[PDB]
């Protein structure tokens, strides 16, 4: 079963559940940050995400409403960092409390990246890349720098410049991504749990007149689980490459008709992948299998790990045989079973979606990923169990908030949130 | 890029040996240099490694005893093995990688027997 | 919208005295960035002195100033500190403040301060 660790932000660096870690894009730069291990292979780093931004992007300011909310002071004290961390702990326990979400955590924890990427020759395992390992500071912060590369699957940061813009991020080298090519790679996320999204694209509103339309705010656990689905795809190396999908019509479940990444439509579930032609859908399937072919071909040729002695090649060949559901024969050499590939492909791509997770957790979400951006709101206190719980989110029976998702209804539960204006 | 190992042992248990790896070119900048050993009818293992910066790593089973050395001016990598146990008995290779993508070029090997 | 780094704490002190340097940052979230002190001496190239991480847990110094300098930040007043002790002639230079670490120095730099022992 999945265990969610507990800790305080000021807890000492013991190098068990709390380390000083150099994250992938900061490799060899010397930038370490206090990291907290919420689960095996999953870390929370309560810092702002800065890589690829200008430092003045965080400070943007001016009667209008914009879709992007900025607040440079977010996470700017240790007490703020600790609130972020405790909120993240609570969101993860929320996810764990149904079989469906605990299973998600487990496939993410077990979904280990291949030891290498496209640059590594077929013969070798190499763990000395930013997408397989991060640097752990093993010396005392007072002493001359000594470090050790550890494995990891997911590292969650606080927001970049735009707070309500949560995003899952893969590692790219020379225009290629291990996370999109069969290998898998360490995944990253910029996440902000109390600045949530608002939506009115719900089927009840479809007939409705303009001043009769309902408005809801999202459950942050669902916002997170959606991001964790991208994370799962990136770990199994099947996260869909740049492929915008253009609809040939507004359909009944749609609200807008803008192009959307195919990765998003599979992640959302519902009816969203019906927009994708079967032709493009088949080639996505074709490409994954080709990538998995490239992986199994490596597994038959790997002789050595060049970076880490104490790595047992036999053990790991077996772990990957489990990850990818490869079949073995009497030579000891692996191969693909297409019938067994289809089971694995389907569960990864269609088994976890935002749509079925919302249904299973009794959470109101939007009717389609093709929905307008609305201004986000701020959830006042997710840590207060009168407002938000682990078992039922905002939709608490004991406060009569369970019926028709009133707990998420902007017109009903106005004490849960405030306008960001 | 060529490599030749030397230093061959029939040494007693507890004795020491110095292996040598001679390269046809410069060794200062290589992405990877490492010592490997393969027991009879067993798999190759990485014993000791050096990285392009000079970060060196060792198998647990050999720490304290084996030390990697490097003479640039002679383009040679040494493995200095002390307190060898019978378990260290294998053919020892020396491989080098010019880049992360350059495949390993191996040496012919040098044998180590430990009564 | 842009960044500003303005440093203070300058001029001759006798060897080996003490001197505190300071730097005020504006225009970006100070608490979210590693910061470095770098100095330029006469005839010599640019030299990195020290750096400190977001939350002050990580400190690094050049071996040239290790026993003598301490690096500090106050994320509340948006101020960066370099405390100089046991000052030597070797230390006489133009002291800059700039973002990032020794190994990733970043473009933004302050006006500079002169220190002369
Ligand atoms: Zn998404």
């Amino acid at each position: 079963p999945v265990t969610i660790n507990n800790f305080n932000y000021n807890d000492p660096i013991d190098n068990n559940n709390i380390i000083m870690m150099e994250p992938p894009f900061a490799r060899g730069t010397g930038r370490y940050y206090k990291a907290f291990k919420i689960t095996d292979r999953i870390w929370i780093i309560p810092e702002r995400y800065t890589f690829g931004y200008k430092p003045e992007d965080f400070n943007k300011s001016s009667n209008r409403d914009v879709c992007e909310y900025y607040d440079p002071d977010y996470l700017n004290t240790n007490d703020k960092k600790n609130i972020f961390l405790q909120t993240m702990i609570k969101l993860f326990n929320r996810i764990k409390s149904k079989p469906l979400g605990e299973k998600l955590l487990e496939m993410i924890i077990n979904g280990i990246p291949y030891l290498g990427d496209r640059r590594v020759p077929l013969e070798e395992f190499n763990t000395n890349i930013a997408s397989v390992t991060v640097n752990k500071l093993i010396s005392n912060p007072g002493e001359v720098e000594r470090k050790k590369g550890i494995f990891a699957n997911l590292i969650i940061f606080g927001p970049g410049p735009v707070l309500n813009e949560n995003e899952t991020i893969d590692i790219g080298i020379q225009n290629h991504f291990a996370s999109r090519e069969g290998f898998g790679g360490i995944m990253q996320m910029k996440f902000c749990p109390e600045y949530v999204s608002v939506f009115n694209n719900v089927q009840e509103n479809k007939g409705a007149s303009i001043f009769n339309r309902r408005g809801y705010f999202s459950d942050p656990a669902l916002i997170l689980m959606h991001e964790l689905i991208h994370v799962l795809h990136g770990l199994y190396g099947i996260k869909v490459d740049d492929l915008p999908i253009v609809p040939n019509e507004k359909k009944f479940f749609m609200q807008s008709t803008d192009a959307i990444q195919a990765e998003e439509l599979y992640t959302f579930g519902g009816q969203d992948p019906s927009i994708i032609t079967p032709s493009t859908d088949k080639s996505i399937y074709d490409k994954v299998l080709q990538n998995f072919r490239g992986i199994v071909d490596r597994l038959n040729k790997v002789l050595v790990c060049i970076s880490d002695p104490n790595i047992n090649i036999n053990i790991y060949k077996n772990k990957f045989k489990d990850k990818y559901k490869f079949v073995e024969d009497s030579e000891g050499k692996y191969s693909i079973d297409v019938e067994s590939f289809d089971k694995l492909y389907k569960s990864l791509m269609f088994g976890f979606t935002e749509t079925n997770i919302a249904e299973n957790y009794k959470i109101k979400t939007r009717a389609s990923y093709f929905s307008d951006s609305l201004p986000p709101v701020k959830i006042k206190n997710l840590l207060d169990n009168e407002i938000y719980t682990i078992e039922e989110g905002f939709n608490i029976s004991d406060k009569d908030m369970e019926k028709e998702y009133r707990g998420q209804n902007k017109a009903i539960n106005k004490q849960a949130y405030e306008e960001i204006s | 890029v060529q490599l030749v190992e030397s230093g061959g042992g029939l040494v007693q248990s507890g004795g020491s040996l110095r292996l040598s790896c001679a390269a046809s070119g410069s060794i200062d900048s290589l992405y990877h240099m490492g010592w490997y050993r393969q027991a009879p009818g067993k798999e190759r293992e990485l014993v000791a490694r050096v990285q392009d910066g000079g970060s060196t790593a060792y198998k647990d089973s050999v720490k304290g005893r084996f030390t990697i050395s490097r003479d640039f001016s002679r383009s040679t990598m040494y493995l200095q093995m002390n307190s060898l146990k019978p378990e260290d008995t294998a053919i020892y290779y020396c491989a080098a990688k010019s880049t992360i993508s350059t495949p390993l070029s191996w040496g012919q090997g040098t044998q180590v027997t430990v009564s | 919208s842009q960044v500003q780094l303005v440093e203070s704490g300058g001029g001759l002190v006798q060897p080996g005295g003490s001197l505190r340097l300071s730097c005020a940052a504006s225009g970006f979230p100070f608490h979210a960035y590693y910061m470095s002190w770098v100095r330029q001496a006469p005839g010599k190239g640019l030299e990195w002195v020290s750096h400190i991480g977001n939350g002050g847990i990580i400190t690094r110094y050049a071996d040239s100033v290790k026993g003598r300098f301490t690096i500090s930040r106050d994320n509340a007043k948006n101020t960066l500190y370099l405390q100089m002790t046991n000052l030597k002639p070797e230390d006489t230079a133009l002291y800059y403040c700039t973002l990032g670490t020794r190994d990733d120095l970043g473009p933004e730099r302050g006006q500079g301060t002169q220190v002369t022992v």
